[PDB]
């Protein structure tokens, strides 16, 4: 809140393990300026030449924008060459499943919301043959064509409570699959 | 080091190239460059009349240095003590012998 | 839905200032007739503030 | 297994809690006995995070205590309730709620009811408050050596005594420079517009409330001015740099003179925006965000100084002391947002920072006290002193009422309602005497902390005040003698007074209406 | 009765894991005898008949070195005082390059002295102005022990003569042909004007034959291999570039629009085209090879082979800019066909299989540039290793003796010389000092007996043998290696001589690392993380 | 109470450091010194993943253990560095070394001093070196037809002592073919060799075109004729697929038929492409990056050959066989861009299919098709015909020669014995362990061929003593026999280096007495 920062200048240390330069990324980084001491002054300095570097090396990597418009005839070269090390998150899906039309507009949003990741959208049926309707609503992700996960459900995926959990369902991968319910629990 | 210029050099600090005139640079008469292992210094001595100065320190290694910074930290406080009141005492414990004196006279 | 596209410079600036001008006008509105107090349900940035407190009236967020 | 209630919870009942109820509270009565009156002894807390606390003011005292038992916990709310009120007196409240609630103790356990406990309660709290109404002494607000004498008085027990008669002029000062009228509406806002700035290392008498404020700011440019005789301050709320803008834009190139053409266009901006700050020809300009160098470069062609990213509460302060207004968008400034009436700017060196001040103003209505010492708790001390004086002084502007102190108005208040009890009839008067002789703890106190036999003295004392015309006798704790507080000096608000007997009251009926505790449950 | 609290004071405030020393036993005596066992420690690889010795570094891997700055440096020392004489040795191999382990021997027996001095009596403050006094009068004395200055530094064979007993320490058994070697590289790159810099001096290790194979070339050698098709080029016209060897692209993120389809058929073509025009405009100058320092594209590779232009990479900025300071050429972060000016000239550019390590080389032919290179063979990658340093503290010896020469004779001349005549000085002094004078004697004395005891012969009777010579009036005599006997011979014709400048140094450091160490009356350290 | 070295470091000063380091040095050696000589053993190691390698040759071997001890390393390094400047005389450099430490601890274990004793082995090694260039027997007559015998014979006792030691007279002649015939560069990626599961040892080939497995193929394939009699082969490193123009660009029309346009253009760029490609009058069609499946299908049509994905090796060795040159545009595909060759073919052999480039006159670059009945059957021919090649590759320059079989190391150590009579002092007791170290070699070879090492090892040094040099061991016999005459020679270069390095790792060693070992953080 922006509240807290005009209150009285008496705001001491409250759930703060950690305060200090290294973490403060642009936007914050900026705002106390006249508080970061002179001595260590040039470490901050050497800080943000080097974060700032890295930033310019990810923006040659974190230019997606949106969705795109891929069918069945373009699969296997966006899923086997697509590149090395880059996440791509297959949906298959058909028009008038509604759970499915939600899980959609969540991922256009996430397109812009995360350019890193392009995730690719086909037709269900004209992607993989023979695809039965039970499964109309479907994701899966992986890098280099290796198939992490696959869930597959129409009613088991709770569409209604996706968003931000299953976001980062979708998003957070090699490694512990459990790892962001408990963050947006449905209860 | 832009004030510690502006005051030695005798120039004046600029954050735009809007107007740009000989009035806006400062001299010196001498700037050159000593490479010190892998690092890099420039010197800009030989000044008319500077009014900001530098304690260059060499060491050996790093805790003579730190050493010589805290000796010349409180050099530097103790004279600027001695000229911002015009007054000193006397040392070597002899105030507080005299003060002691006084007291228990008092 | 709505996102602005520049394709001449020129044409940039104008619109910042419309970017605040339209909620000062509301302001004025609002001011317009001899209203003095004002609640809202909603958060009130700086401007508006300061464009109560020039007017004479107090802002409730 | 089949529980009723879950695991956790536990059930106690019965006589044994109202008792360990009446304990818990003593406990703590038994804490702060010894920090009451001018020869109070120094309280040391070791704060949890790492600090120290060297206090005597009992809620300065209670609130780096952490206590399991309820009772106790409604004792802290009592502390922190006395602290907000009126300033003063915690202390006091919390040895009057234990004592009392100990004195009920005696008929708890006499198979009396505590419901009409709690009416002889309310029935001597009403009487106290009417007897200590009765014997007030009005004062008069303009004259400036009753105010110092009755902060001298209430400040006498505490750390900075011995600098009283400097402290206490500065806390009238203040509280005579923050004293504000608007609309038909007076504040004396001590809490937002009276700062208290502690600079370590120095002397205590160096300390000084200032005609204006002072802030730890420094220039943005060093070619700026650092002293200004006249200034014209002008406030800033927004920032003086190009920003991106709330709705996305994603402008689009494809001719060779749009990129530069871009960025002379956020140049120019920014030029128009110090041009028109500058059209009213201010002197200084501070603001709350941030200025990029091209602006401070315009500033500086102009010979304006300008201050860098300040805290809200600061600039609030600026802006009452100098008269001007805070504004948002400089092209809406106007003659009368100039701040005309600061009489001085420095920007002075203490130690190795750089405080502004802004000092010497024509009628500020925002002050700041350099508060110089020797130490962080030494200062944070005299802190705590200094605003216990402010809100006894802003208790006696806003109530022109005044009580004897040192032990007279209580001893004075439990004879009257003694004398009041000795004619009603009936099975109530046993409780209203108990809160009767309640009362008595002050003096009690007082003795036992300036080392006197409390037993000849606190007789001697009830004798001579039962004759008539002397409410005002009390006990002298800097020798412990019996003496009289006109011929003394010593006087406290009537509002301290009366609000502790009533907060006290209050709490005592809280704990004592309370027979049930059910422990553990989510 | 059964347990001795703590005192009540600095004992029982202190943390957990800190330990307070405090005393002339339990805080001076304890950093006398570690720095004793440190100096000990390499006192074994001390001259030319020092053993070496292999250490394993907290990452496993080996270094086989008598090096003592590298010795140290490789084992983490854990005791304080033994820190203070390890930054005093690597600041003395870093302001001289040679006189590490003179360092270290002589401040651990200044210490024991020290330690001698304090049980006899004598105060700390005694001691340590007695050895600064000391110490001044050795540096007083130091210049009127110069001998045969060098008045050359540009004929071959007096420099190799001059760095061969530099290098000896170290390579005893193969001493002139690395001396030689070494020699004509620092010659060829001595500059007629200026200033001499050991950066300029390359070294590369290549897997192979022995020793005797190892040579110098008057330009560089890299590891890289040539990304096109053209391998050999004849008087090359080298073009450097600091940018990708590919059309340039915009910073700011910018996308290719195409609105209509002949746009489309015709973008790769304009490409192209344009690709193949600067490539021409680059090659029509005469570039014969083109050095980039980023990625090359695939189009300039194969217009770069259509029109006979060696394409190599270069993978940092320092090979980059030696490069460019070899070859004469400048990088330019545009591909702007060089002009007249700014467009290196180079003999020959080879590709060459050496050791099955295919490189690529920039050599010249008339014994120029201000970049030689030493390609160094071996058998041993820590062999190689081991002739590096010994190249490197070679090249720093040079380097000292452009600066003031002054050659002294070494073998333990100079020590026993100073020893004796420090011994006469402090006979002279009546005050309670003299002691500590009389102590630089014998911390002069351990630098010739380490030398009699790394090469198995008796250490008095040669100390006494130096004494009788020198008290005779020779001063110009010292240990002999080769006498498996006690026994002395003349050091000015053995030609075996060392830097003034670095026993200067070498001196003043090891007289100030027992002086701030013997300074220190407590310690008190906190608990390691 | 305050320790100088971190708690964890462990020192070994003094001279029973050293012995262990030799002790250590034997025990490697031991590891090697049964896969030495014509009657030679193979060694199988395991990994802890459970790939066993199947080797006799040194270099591998000790690549292939777990190596701690620093002296060990040392050993592990010389083998490496000899491996990598001759190409064999690993076992032999091994062998020396441990030989040269073992035969000088009994003469440190009273101490002595190290430097006297690398003094002796630099001043034998020099002199040894010396001997053999001096005595190596050079042709001196640039001829043909006895060079290309002295590369025969010298590849034929390279390759005994291998797993493909039967066959010897078929792989050597094929081997040095292959370097008779690269450029005078010896690049060793134009030897590129291929290994094909299953069929006989002899069935192993050498293609003097350029052969290598199929890549891929898409919907389309075998459709293409597989056998042309006169190609023009068209070497590729654009990709013919229909893909974005840019990966980069961006398409923003109005309209249908722009729309339409577009992606009518896109098509016409492709056949663009394609029709460049086919009006060049190619036949055959090799590219780097991938050929989609309509370019197959369009290459099919035009009754042509396409075979995209081919890696940089095998295009490399296709344009300096077939003479073309690589392209990355088709703008310009000139006809002397293309490469020519006699025959192509698309074969199937050992249940692979096979593209074969068969003809080129102006070809500088092999194929070897090697056939074997397991992995690591046909990996060890492999390393075989790797071995032969470096000595041939090394022998090129220089027709000068020994006589294997020991017989090198016995007139080295009868020179040294001579040497070593002439000088006082402890040099000569030095230089005779040296001399006597360096006659391991004849003494383990006979031992792997099970013999009585004692009794020929006293007949070849009687005969060396006066008689005629060249007279090594004959194991078929059991005999001693003149190894000049019989038709084994080994390069004098790889004795020297040999020698060399076994000297300077000995010196290494013995130049030692301190150890320390920091706690591996
Ligand atoms: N000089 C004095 N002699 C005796 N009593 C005093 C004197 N000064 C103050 N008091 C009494 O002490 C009380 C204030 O003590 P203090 O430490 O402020 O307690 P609290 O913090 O509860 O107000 C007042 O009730 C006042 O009557
Ligand atoms: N032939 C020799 N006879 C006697 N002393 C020698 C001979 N050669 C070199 N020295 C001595 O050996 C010493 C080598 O010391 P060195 O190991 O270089 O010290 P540091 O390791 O500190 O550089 C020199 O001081 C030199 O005087
Ligand atoms: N047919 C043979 N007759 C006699 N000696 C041979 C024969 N083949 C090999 N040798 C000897 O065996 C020794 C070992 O050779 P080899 O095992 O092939 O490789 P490496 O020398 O690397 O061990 C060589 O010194 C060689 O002289
Ligand atoms: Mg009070
Ligand atoms: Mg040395
Ligand atoms: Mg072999």
């Amino acid at each position: 809140e922006l509240e807290e920062e005009a209150e009285e200048e008496q705001r001491i240390l409250q759930q703060s393990v950690v305060k200090t330069y290294e973490d403060m990324t642009l936007e914050e980084l900026e705002d106390h300026e006249d508080e970061f001491n002179e001595e260590d002054e040039r470490a901050i300095e050497m800080y943000r030449r080097r974060r700032l570097a890295e930033w310019k090396a990810t923006k040659l990597k974190n230019k997606f924008g949106e969705v795109l418009e891929i069918s069945g005839k373009d699969y296997v070269q966006e899923v086997t060459k697509a590149g090395e090390g880059l996440w791509v998150i297959l949906h298959l899906y058909k028009q008038g499943i509604p759970l499915c039309a939600l899980i959609n507009q969540h991922l256009s949003g996430l397109a812009r919301k995360f350019p890193d990741v392009k995730f690719i959208k086909a037709i269900s049926t004209t992607c993989i043959p023979n695809y039965p309707d039970r499964n109309l609503p479907t994701i899966f992700v992986y890098l280099e064509g290796d198939i992490k996960a696959q869930f597959i459900g129409p009613l088991v995926f709770g569409g209604m409570n996706l968003t931000r959990d299953e976001l980062e369902w979708k998003l957070s991968e090699s490694g512990a699959i459990m790892t962001d319910l408990e963050e947006n629990p449905k209860k | 080091n832009m004030e510690r210029l502006t005051l030695a050099c005798g120039g004046v600090a600029l954050n735009s190239f809007d107007d740009l005139s000989p009035d806006c640079l400062g001299h010196a008469g001498l700037v050159y460059e000593y490479t010190l292992g892998e690092e890099k210094f420039t010197f800009i001595e030989k000044c008319n009349n500077p009014r900001s100065v530098t304690l260059l320190i060499k060491g050996p290694n790093k805790h003579t240095l730190t050493q010589i910074k805290d000796a010349v930290r409180d050099g530097l406080r103790a004279v600027k003590n001695a000229i911002d009141d015009g007054c000193v005492v006397p040392g070597a414990g002899a105030v507080e012998v005299a003060m002691a004196e006084a007291l228990i006279k008092h | 839905g709505v996102q602005v596209v520049i394709t001449d410079p020129e044409k940039l600036d104008q619109i910042r200032q419309r970017e605040s001008d339209i909620t000062k006008e509301r302001i004025q509105k609002i001011l317009a007739t001899g209203a003095n107090v004002i609640l809202t349900t909603g958060g009130i940035d700086d401007m508006c503030l300061k464009y109560f407190v020039e007017a004479g009236a107090m802002a409730v967020r | 297994p089949v529980l009723v209630l879950s695991q956790n919870t536990k059930r106690e009942s019965g006589r044994k809690v109202q008792s360990g109820n009446i304990n818990a509270a003593k406990t703590i009565a038994d804490i702060i006995r010894t920090c009451l009156g001018p020869k109070s002894m120094m309280k040391m807390l070791l704060d949890p995070m790492g600090g120290i606390v060297m206090t005597n003011d009992g809620n300065a005292i209670l609130r780096e205590i952490q206590v399991q038992h309820p009772a106790a916990k409604s004792m802290i709310e009592i502390s922190r309730t006395q602290d907000e009120e009126v300033g003063d007196g915690t202390t006091s409240v919390i040895i009057l709620a234990g004592e009392m609630l100990s004195v009920a103790e005696h008929f708890l356990e006499q198979q009396m009811h505590p419901t009409v406990v709690i009416s002889a309660y309310r029935k001597a709290l009403d009487d106290m408050i009417s007897t200590l109404k009765k014997i007030s002494i009005p004062v008069d607000i303009s004259d400036s050596d009753m105010m110092l004498n009755i902060i001298n008085s209430s400040i006498t027990t505490k750390a900075i005594s011995r600098w009283s008669s400097l402290a206490c002029n500065i806390a009238l000062d203040a509280v005579k420079m923050v004293q504000f009228e608007e609309n038909g509406r007076k504040e004396i806002d001590i809490k937002k517009y009276a700062r208290v700035e502690k600079i370590p290392g120095g002397i205590i008498e160096d300390s000084c409330v200032l005609r204006g404020v002072m802030i730890n700011k420094d220039v943005t440019h060093p070619r700026m001015r650092r002293y200004i005789k006249n200034p014209r301050i002008v406030l800033l709320d927004s920032s003086l740099e190009y920003k991106k803008g709330e709705s996305q834009t994603d402008i689009e190139i494809t001719r060779e003179e749009d990129f530069t053409r871009i960025l002379q266009m956020e140049e120019e901006y920014i030029q128009q925006l110090c041009e028109d700050i500058i059209q009213l020809k201010p002197d200084v300009v501070i603001t709350e965000k941030g200025i990029s160098d091209l602006a401070q470069h315009y500033l500086m062609r102009a010979n304006i100084t300008a201050i860098r990213r300040v805290r809200k509460t600061d600039n609030n302060r600026i802006a009452r002391a100098c008269g001007a207004r805070i504004v948002s968008r400089p092209e809406e400034l106007r003659e009368d947002d100039v701040g005309t009436g600061a009489g001085l700017l420095e920007i002075k060196k203490i130690g190795d920072e750089y405080f502004t001040f802004i000092t010497d103003c024509k009628d500020p209505k925002a002050c700041t006290i350099l508060l110089r010492g020797a130490s962080k708790e030494i200062l944070s001390e005299v802190e705590r002193n200094l605003q216990d004086a402010m809100q006894v002084c802003r208790n006696v502007l806003l109530d022109p009422q005044l009580v004897p102190g040192g032990g007279a108005s209580e001893m004075a208040v439990a004879h009257a309602l003694t004398e009041k009890s000795k004619a009603m009839t009936g099975v109530e008067q046993w409780p209203y005497r108990a809160v009767a002789q309640a009362l008595e703890v002050i003096p009690r106190t007082l003795i036992q902390n300036c080392g006197a036999s409390t037993i000849r003295l606190l007789t001697s004392l009830r004798a001579k005040h039962t004759q008539e015309n002397c409410e005002t006798w009390g006990v002298n704790g800097e020798t412990g003698t019996l003496v009289d507080m006109k011929e003394l000096g010593i006087w406290e608000p009537l509002a301290v007074k009366l609000q502790t007997y009533k907060t006290a009251v209050e709490t005592a009926v809280l704990l004592l209406r309370i027979d049930d505790i059910v422990s553990g449950h989510k | 009765a059964l347990h001795v609290p703590k005192a009540p004071g600095f004992a029982q405030m202190l943390k957990e894991g800190a330990k307070h020393f405090s005393g002339l036993e339990e805080a001076v005596y304890r950093n006398i005898q570690a720095c004793k066992e440190l100096a000990q420690t390499t006192r074994t690889a001390y001259g030319p008949n020092g053993m070496n010795k292999m250490v394993i570094n907290h990452l496993e891997k080996l270094f086989v070195t008598n090096d003592a700055a590298t010795i140290l440096r490789e084992l983490e020392v854990q005791h304080p005082a033994a820190k203070m004489i390890v930054m005093a040795s690597h600041m003395q191999e870093q302001e001289v390059g040679d006189g590490t382990n003179f360092v270290l021997v002589f401040a651990g027996a200044l210490l024991e002295l020290a330690e001698e001095l304090l049980r006899i009596g004598l105060s700390v403050s005694e001691v340590i102005e007695g050895y600064e006094i000391a110490c001044r009068k050795a540096h007083e004395i130091l210049p009127n022990l110069v001998c045969c200055s060098a008045k050359n530094l540009r004929d071959i064979d007096e420099v190799s003569s001059l760095l061969r007993t530099s290098i000896m320490s170290k390579q005893y058994g193969n001493e002139v042909f690395l001396a030689k070697l070494i020699a004509q590289a620092c010659v060829s790159i001595f500059p007629d004007s200026g200033h001499f810099n050991v950066d300029n001096i390359r070294v590369c290790k290549i897997l192979g034959s022995g020793i005797s194979s190892s040579s110098v070339l008057h330009g560089m050698v890299f590891k890289k291999e040539t990304e096109g098709d053209v391998t050999s080029v004849k008087d090359a016209k080298i073009a450097v570039y600091s940018c990708p060897f590919d059309g340039m692209i915009t910073e700011t993120k910018g996308t290719v629009l195409i609105k209509t389809a002949e746009e489309l058929m015709n973008f790769s073509k304009g490409e192209e085209n344009l690709m193949d025009a600067q490539v021409k405009a680059i090659a029509d100058t005469g570039a014969n090879v083109v050095v980039t320092g980023g990625k090359v594209a695939d189009m300039a590779l194969h217009y770069a082979n259509k029109y006979n232009i060696m394409l190599v990479r270069l993978n940092s900025k320092w090979d980059l800019r030696r490069l460019c300071k070899t070859v004469g050429a400048t990088a330019l972060p545009r591909l702007t066909p060089p002009v007249l000016e700014e467009m290196g000239h180079c003999d020959s550019v080879y590709l060459s299989e050496v050791g099955d390590t295919q490189v690529v080389v920039f050599k010249h032919e008339k014994e120029d540039g201000a970049i030689s290179t030493i390609v160094l063979r071996g058998s041993t990658d820590n062999l190689m290793d081991d002739i590096e340093r010994a190249v490197d503290d070679g090249v720093n010896t040079f380097k000292v003796l452009t600066r003031d020469k002054r050659l002294v004779p070494g073998g333990g001349a100079t020590e026993i010389e100073l020893a004796k005549q420090i011994t006469s000085y402090g006979e002279t002094c009546p005050g309670l000092e003299q002691y500590a004078i009389k102590k630089f004697a014998e911390a002069f004395e351990a630098i010739p007996r380490a030398l009699a005891e790394n090469s198995g012969v008796k250490a008095n009777e040669v100390i006494s043998k130096l004494y009788a010579v020198h008290q005779e009036g020779n001063k110009n005599v010292g240990l002999d290696i080769e006498a498996e006997v006690p026994a002395v011979k003349d050091m000015l014709e053995a030609g075996i001589l060392d830097t003034y400048l670095g026993k200067y140094w070498a001196i003043k450091l090891a007289t100030n690392a027992a002086v701030t160490v013997l300074r220190v009356d407590q310690i008190i350290m906190a608990k390691p993380a | 109470p305050v320790i100088l070295l971190k708690e964890g470091t462990d020192s070994s000063q003094g001279i029973p450091q050293l012995v262990s380091n030799i002790s250590a040095c034997q025990v490697i050696a031991e590891a090697v010194r049964t896969t030495l000589g014509p009657r030679g053993m193979d060694k199988l190691i395991v990994d802890g993943r459970g790939k066993a390698t199947i080797s006799n040759d040194g270099a591998t071997i000790l690549k292939l253990l777990d190596v701690v001890h620093p002296a060990a390393k040392t050993l592990v390094d010389i083998a490496k560095s000899q491996d990598a400047e001759v190409g064999d005389g690993t076992t032999s450099v091994t062998l020396l070394a441990a030989e040269f430490l073992k035969q000088v601890k009994p003469y440190v274990e009273e101490g002595l001093h190290p430097q006297i004793i690398i003094r002796a082995f630099r001043t034998a090694t020099q002199l040894a070196v010396n001997k053999i260039k001096e005595i190596a027997v050079t042709v001196k007559k640039a001829d043909k037809v006895e060079q290309r015998k002295l590369l025969e014979k010298c590849a034929m006792t390279a390759l005994s002592s291998k797993l493909i030691s039967q066959q010897k007279a078929f792989f050597a002649k094929m081997v040095v073919d292959a370097v008779m015939m690269l450029d005078d560069l010896l690049q060793l990626k134009m030897i590129g060799i291929k290994k094909v599961q299953g069929g006989a040892l002899e069935d192993s080939q050498l293609v003097a075109g350029v052969a290598f497995k199929k890549t891929f193929s898409y919907a389309g394939f075998e459709m293409q004729p597989k056998k042309y009699h006169n190609p023009k082969i068209a070497l590729l490193n654009v990709e013919l697929e229909l893909k974005a123009e840019k990966d980069n660009a961006e398409i923003r029309v109005h309209t249908v038929e722009d729309y339409q346009a577009i992606v009518d253009a896109e098509w016409n760029i492709l056949y663009d492409k394609l029709e460049k490609i086919h009006h060049s009058g190619a036949k055959v069609v090799l590219s780097k990056l991938p050929i989609g499946d309509v370019a197959t299908q369009y290459f099919a049509d035009r009754d042509m050959f396409c075979a995209g994905r081919v890696p940089e090796e095998d295009l490399k060795r296709t344009m300096m066989a077939c003479g073309g040159s690589i392209q990355t545009s088709v703008n310009a595909l000139s006809a002397d861009v293309l490469g020519r060759c006699q025959v192509f073919e698309e074969t199937q052999i050992g249940g692979e299919r096979y593209n074969f480039f068969t003809g080129c006159p102006k070809a500088k670059t092999c194929t070897f098709i090697l056939r074997g009945g397991a992995e690591q059957f046909m990996e060890e021919t492999e390393r075989s015909l790797h071995d032969a090649i470096m000595i041939v590759r090394r022998a090129i320059k220089n027709d000068s020669v020994v006589a294997g079989g020991g017989a090198i190391e016995m007139e080295l150590s009868k020179y040294l014995r001579d040497y070593s009579r002439t000088i006082p002092g402890k040099q000569q007791l030095l230089i005779g362990a040296y001399a006597k170290a360096l006659e391991i070699i004849p003494r383990q070879l006979c031992d792997n061929a099970g013999f009585d090492a004692t009794n020929i090892l006293n007949k070849l040094r009687a005969r060396h003593a006066q008689g005629g040099t060249w007279y090594g061991v004959d194991i078929n016999n059991e005999d001693i026999a003149d190894n000049f005459e019989a038709f084994v020679w080994e390069p004098a270069m790889v004795r020297i280096n040999a020698l060399t390095a076994a000297s300077e790792a000995a010196c290494l060693i013995v130049s030692v007495d301190e150890t320390i070992k920091n706690p591996r953080s």
